């Protein structure tokens, strides 16, 4: 009861589920998903014109 | 979670109410039906369904 | 919480140290040092700053 106090006071909680979630952002659209492509128009957009 | 009608806790309830195992750091939900048997500190990681 | 160098409580902690009071619904936030002299509940809502 007095130590899983201290571990939320001191942020060691804070820094485990950042080890254990966030610095293993591994799949797809959390890293790539602040990117940017510029454009290639091709047939299948323009179609019903 | 228990039994029906003998009251067999299972599982990784059985192992701290029957005196088998003496500490349980693990990934185990506060209820109602819990506290009756075991005791749990403060919570240390929030969730939800 | 505790004045400098003399450890007097004031406020509505003091009130349940010494004597005064019986119990506090209250939004009081659940730290360390207020453990060591007055006890808690599970907590029943969170927050952040
Ligand atoms: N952001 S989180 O889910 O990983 C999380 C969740 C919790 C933490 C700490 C973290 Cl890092 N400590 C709190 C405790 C602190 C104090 C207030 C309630 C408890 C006492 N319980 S909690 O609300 O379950
Ligand atoms: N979403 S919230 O902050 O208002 C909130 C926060 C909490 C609630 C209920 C609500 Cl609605 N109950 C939990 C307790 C209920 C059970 C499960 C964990 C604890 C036991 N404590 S809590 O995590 O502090």
């Amino acid at each position: 009861n007095l130590a899983v106090l201290k571990l939320s006071e001191q942020g060691v909680l804070d820094k485990l589920k950042n080890k254990w979630w966030y610095d293993k952002g591994e799949c797809g659209a959390k890293d790539s998903g602040s990117k940017e492509k510029t454009s290639a128009l091709s047939l299948s957009n323009v179609a019903g014109v | 979670a228990r039994d029906a009608d003998t009251k067999i806790w299972n599982g990784m309830v059985g192992e701290l109410v029957y005196g088998k195992a003496d500490i349980a750091i693990a990934p185990l939900t506060i209820t109602l039906v819990r506290e009756e048997v075991i005791d749990f500190s403060k919570p240390f990681m929030s969730l939800g369904i």
